[PDB]
């Protein structure tokens, strides 16, 4: 104080919903559902939701508002000895953008790759085909559909690597995408909040305006309420196995963002006695009604792949990437007025992808920001440096063998890492800050305390649901692999590195400051457990 | 049930310090905010200072900033309000009230402990019998009086035969004047009730360990 | 610091009567953030309607609670003679936190003369120097009553001191006291003392008076 704050309220709302909404909305949530007992899916979801996601999300917008600094002031000011949290869940949003912002490049290259009235990934008779193209998704590996091989031969000319090690040419009409994302997101950030909270109101409100359009072109296809039943179709069958909650846990826990110290950013310029509970709960909901409808989106093309153009519903009915550049991309192409469809759905692709990485980046920029009144002083400065090594070091990414980087780090970079960055949050607020002060601090600020129910899911619920996903996630472990490629073991090994990168200075940095405080040991775990708050009374 | 009690209340002279108490139980003293309300003798109602159910946030009103201090002892279960300076527009009964959710208010009060800051020196009641003038019966009833003069500070107990006789009792409330309040209080009983039976009015005021009886002949 | 003012600040009603009182802030309020209290004579402030509409516990429907921004008020269906006390009104949008400044609700009831008595100064008093005459005026309505006293057949003016009753929740009628204090010289230098009680009830004043024997 003074703190710059949000320019209004619904800019605030609208860069957590960014944030929160991307394209695991779209190509993991519907999948899911499809996946495992349709509606029945929702049980598992819910429960999830309820008593892991919502409180583990609410948490950490209340604290960011609370002690008003991002995230490595914010979590040594809260249990120093904790101090580490911040710089690893400050260098995991760090990693992320190092690939995530690929994604949106593809968007934009489908994007600018639309701009026809003939859309190229149609037809298996172009230069960069194959004698094994078919039309439409098949079930066996060595037979791609014709979007396929225009995703994989042409946009990626991944067949022209032949592993991780061979990285290939540059392709610098992928270079070009990804420069203009970084463009974007820079002069979306260098001028902070007043102008990124600005931004958001498109980024963040177009998808909603194309998931309608498509939601009806969706539904007006032939075969469409064939793809409803099976998005939907209760089968309570699922419920009985244990695979099946943890999908739910999982994706419950990476589509809200909690401890990314991106909600914590956010939430650290709203105004102190804003009630950011009302907020936790409208925005978790959102988040979770996009998901659902855009499953409406996705399953009615999907069904009208199915009925119309004579294809399995399980070989269309996919996760990631291969959904929307490549099954979804084939069925637009089908349709009459088809480049007009392709247009609206990756320009929708890539402002999915933008408000997400825009919060990625906040997270970091407002931490540093706060720990370092140098950088702070010369933001619009600091990002060009930070932009500037994003674009140099991804155009590993717009590599020919680009794809086997992305999908290392995409693995590596934030998955196991995160859970345990998370768990000790939660683990340092309900156990080592307390239940009671972080009780006493929201009601200071939204003028009650949160219910026994949040009470008992921070302390009790939260730790052992994001144990319950890490468990699951080590015991379900194997090398990576993509398609018939395996990865080198010294790739996996420099995956694990990258993991660990961040995860070990929790335990560093609380060994660094045992070693420059003066007391005995009783003596020191109080000094250091001890909050900012209570210190200059 | 809940239960809150406040204590400690009582003279002071301007410029010095007391300290307030509130006891609270009933119900967990630890999860609530509490606050102080005074009430000033002309019944205004006026909020002095809050503080946190962990005792970390605290709140005054303008009017005792710097001069009173909110505490909490969440072990023993007591409040307190640590006054100083303190100074005549500070009479007031002390409230200690409940109030951890800002939307649902002040759910329980305490009964109240009474400050008074003044510089008069406390001072016993003279309290005089109220018999009847010369002749005149009557009168389907008499009516009979008690005066209680002179005293300070406030409060003093005043009964009839022992609080027995509590139909056709009226106390007027005390009124100060010149650094003294005055009271008086008047009680009717039927014409063969007195004085074939004996009226007493009795007065206690311990702040200067009085206990006066007073019955009541037709002199 | 928000003010909140409310209107009336004193209010008679007959039971079964509808009543309305309100609260004016100087500043908005939430409308979460606004509550009542009752508070009946003698008796500590009850938490009576919190967040503007919503009824406490214990408290009888025929209360009820309206109002947003600047401007609240409280209601009762239909009164009742329990129901005479005063009523605070509350923010707690912010600090510092503030209370309205009361409206006392009392019982309209049938107009009722009052009973004067007079009583001259006991002789316990005269050997202490001093001589106050005492009249009390016992069970009238309405709360509006004045004395007046005369030695001789001069009024007396100065040195009297007046108390008033609240009004009683068995017969709602007012009561009062008045004494005059003068020294035991001034009261020996004259013979006839008077107090009278002009009301609403009548047009001639009650008058009680007694000489020294
Ligand atoms: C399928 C999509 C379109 C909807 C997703 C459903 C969720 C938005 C719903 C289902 C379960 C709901 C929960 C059901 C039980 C409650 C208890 C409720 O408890 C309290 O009132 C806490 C006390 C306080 O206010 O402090 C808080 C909301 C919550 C967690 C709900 C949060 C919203 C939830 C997750
Ligand atoms: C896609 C179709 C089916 C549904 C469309 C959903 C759209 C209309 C919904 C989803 C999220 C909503 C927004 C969520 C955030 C806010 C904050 C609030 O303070 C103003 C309204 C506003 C801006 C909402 C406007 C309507 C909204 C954009
Ligand atoms: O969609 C195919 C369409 O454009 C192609 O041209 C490329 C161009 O060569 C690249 O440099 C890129 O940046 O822009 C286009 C992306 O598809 C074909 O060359 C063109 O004939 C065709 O219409
Ligand atoms: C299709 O039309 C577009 C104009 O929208 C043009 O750019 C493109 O070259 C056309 N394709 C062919 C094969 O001519
Ligand atoms: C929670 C978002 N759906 C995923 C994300 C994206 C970018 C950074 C962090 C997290
Ligand atoms: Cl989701
Ligand atoms: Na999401
Ligand atoms: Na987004």
């Amino acid at each position: 104080d003074e703190r710059e704050t949000w320019s209004g309220k619904v800019d605030f709302l609208l860069s957590v919903i960014g944030f929160a909404v991307d394209l695991a909305n779209v190509w993991r949530f519907p999948y899911l559902c499809y996946k495992n007992g349709g509606g029945a899916f929702l049980v598992p979801y819910g429960i999830m939701l309820a008593v892991g996601g919502i409180p583990l999300f609410y948490m950490e917008l209340a604290l960011g508002q609370h002690n008003r600094k991002g995230a490595i002031t914010c979590w040594g000011r809260l249990v120093p000895l904790f101090k580490g949290i911040g710089y690893a869940v400050v260098l995991i949003a760090f990693y992320v953008d190092f690939y995530y912002n690929v994604i949106i490049a593809w968007s934009l290259r489908f994007f600018f790759a639309s701009f026809t009235n003939s859309l190229p990934w149609t037809s298996c008779n172009n230069i960069w085909n194959t004698p094994n193209c078919r039309p439409f998704e098949g079930h066996v590996e060595g037979f791609q559909s014709a979007a396929s091989e225009y995703f994989n031969r042409y946009i990626l000319e991944l067949n022209r690597s032949e592993g991780i090690h061979d990285l290939g040419a540059i392709k610098w009409d992928m270079a070009l995408c990804l420069l203009i994302v970084y463009l974007i997101c820079y002069f979306s950030l260098w001028k902070g909040i007043s102008t990124s909270g600005k931004v958001v109101w498109f980024t963040a409100l177009f998808p909603y305006a194309v998931l309608l359009i498509l939601l009806i072109r969706g539904l007006t296809l032939p075969g469409s309420f064939l793809g409803i039943q099976y998005y939907l179709t209760p089968n309570f069958s699922a419920i009985y196995k244990a695979e099946v909650w943890v999908d739910a846990a999982t994706q419950v826990f990476f589509s809200l963002g909690p401890g990314f110290g991106v909600l914590l950013a956010y939430a650290s310029y709203n105004k102190y006695h804003n009630n950011v509970y009302k907020d936790a709960l409208l925005t978790s909901f959102i988040n979770s009604a996009t998901s659902f409808i855009a499953g409406f989106v996705i399953f009615s093309v999907l069904g009208y792949m199915a009925h119309t153009l004579g294809v399995r519903i399980e070989d269309v009915a996919t996760e990631g990437p291969g959904l929307v550049f490549v099954v979804y991309p084939a069925a637009i192409a089908t349709m009459p007025a088809s480049t007009f469809w392709a247009l609206i759905f990756f320009m929708m692709l890539a402002t999915l992808g933008l408000d997400s990485s825009f919060g990625g980046s906040e997270a970091i920029i407002t931490a540093l920001s706060d720990e370092f009144p140098k950088i702070k002083r010369n933001r619009e400065l600091f990002v060009a440096g930070l932009f500037s090594l994003y674009f140099v070091v991804g155009l590993a990414s717009c590599t020919q063998g680009g794809f086997y980087f992305f999908h290392l780090l995409d693995r590596y970079a934030a998955g196991y890492s995160i859970l345990v960055a998370v768990f000790f949050e939660a683990i340092a607020v309900s156990w080592i800050y307390g239940t009671n002060r972080f009780s006493e601090d929201i009601r200071d600020m939204i003028g009650f305390p949160p219910g026994r129910y949040w009470q008992v899911c921070w302390r009790f619920v939260a730790p052992i649901f994001l144990l319950f996903i890490t468990v699951y996630g080590l015991i379900g472990y194997e090398p990576l692999t993509y398609a018939d490629y395996v990865y080198p073991s010294w790739a996996n090994a420099l995956g694990w590195c990258i993991a660990g990168s961040s995860v070990v200075m929790i335990p560093a940095v609380a060994i660094f400051k045992l070693l420059s405080t003066p007391g005995s040991l009783r003596q020191r775990f109080t000094i250091l457990t001890t909050p900012w708050r209570d210190q200059q009374l | 049930e809940v239960q809150l009690v406040e204590s400690g209340g009582g003279l002071v002279k301007p410029g010095g310090s007391l300290k307030l108490s509130c006891a609270a139980s009933g119900f967990t003293f630890s999860s609530y905010a509490m606050s102080w309300v005074r009430q000033s003798p002309e019944k205004r109602l006026e909020w002095v200072a809050e503080i946190s159910s962990g005792g970390r946030y605290i709140y005054y009103s303008d009017t005792v900033t710097g001069r009173f201090t909110i505490s909490r002892d969440n072990a023993r279960n007591i409040l307190h309000l640590e006054m100083s300076s303190l100074r005549s527009e500070d009479t007031a009964m002390y409230y200690c009230a409940r109030g951890e959710v800002r939307q649902r208010g002040f759910d329980y009060w305490g009964q109240g402990t009474t400050l008074t800051v003044s510089s008069a020196k406390t001072t016993a009641p003279s309290v005089y019998p109220l018999a009847p003038v010369c002749g005149d019966t009557t009168g389907s009833s008499v009516t009979l009086g008690c005066l209680v003069k002179g005293y300070f500070p406030e409060p003093v107990t005043l009964t009839w035969n022992s609080g027995s006789l509590s139909s056709g009792v009226h106390t007027f409330p005390a009124v100060l004047q010149s650094d003294l309040y005055t009271l008086s209080s008047s009680v009717t009983v039927t014409s063969s009730t007195w004085p074939s039976q004996s009226i007493t009015c009795n007065v206690a005021h311990p702040a200067s360990s009085t206990k006066v009886d007073k019955k009541i002949e037709p002199r | 610091e928000n003010v909140l003012t409310q209107s009336p600040a004193i209010m008679s009603t007959s039971p079964g009567e509808k009543v309305t009182m309100t609260c004016r802030a100087s500043s908005s309020v939430g409308s979460s953030y606004l509550h009542w209290y009752q508070q009946k004579s003698g008796a500590s402030p009850k938490l009576w309607i919190y967040s503007t509409s919503n009824l406490a516990s214990g408290v009888p429907a025929r209360f009820s609670g309206s109002g947003s921004g600047t401007s609240y008020s409280l209601t009762i269906s239909s009164v009742e003679a329990e129901d005479a006390a005063t009523y605070y009104c509350q923010q707690f949008s912010g600090y510092p936190l503030t209370f309205g400044s009361g409206t006392k609700l009392e019982m309209k009831r049938a107009d009722a003369a009052p009973t004067v008595s007079i009583f001259p100064p006991s002789s316990e008093q005269l050997t202490s120097g001093g001589a106050s005459v005492v009249c009390f005026l016992n069970n009238f309505y309405p709360k509006d009553i004045n004395v007046k006293w005369k030695i001789e057949g001069s009024e007396r003016q100065n040195g009297v001191l007046n108390s008033w009753t609240d009004q009683d929740s068995k017969d709602s009628t007012y009561s009062m006291s008045s004494t005059l204090t003068l020294t035991k010289d001034e009261y020996e230098r004259h013979n006839s003392y008077t107090c009278e009680a002009t009301h609403k009830t009548s047009t001639s004043p009650i008058v009680k008076s007694f000489n020294r024997n």
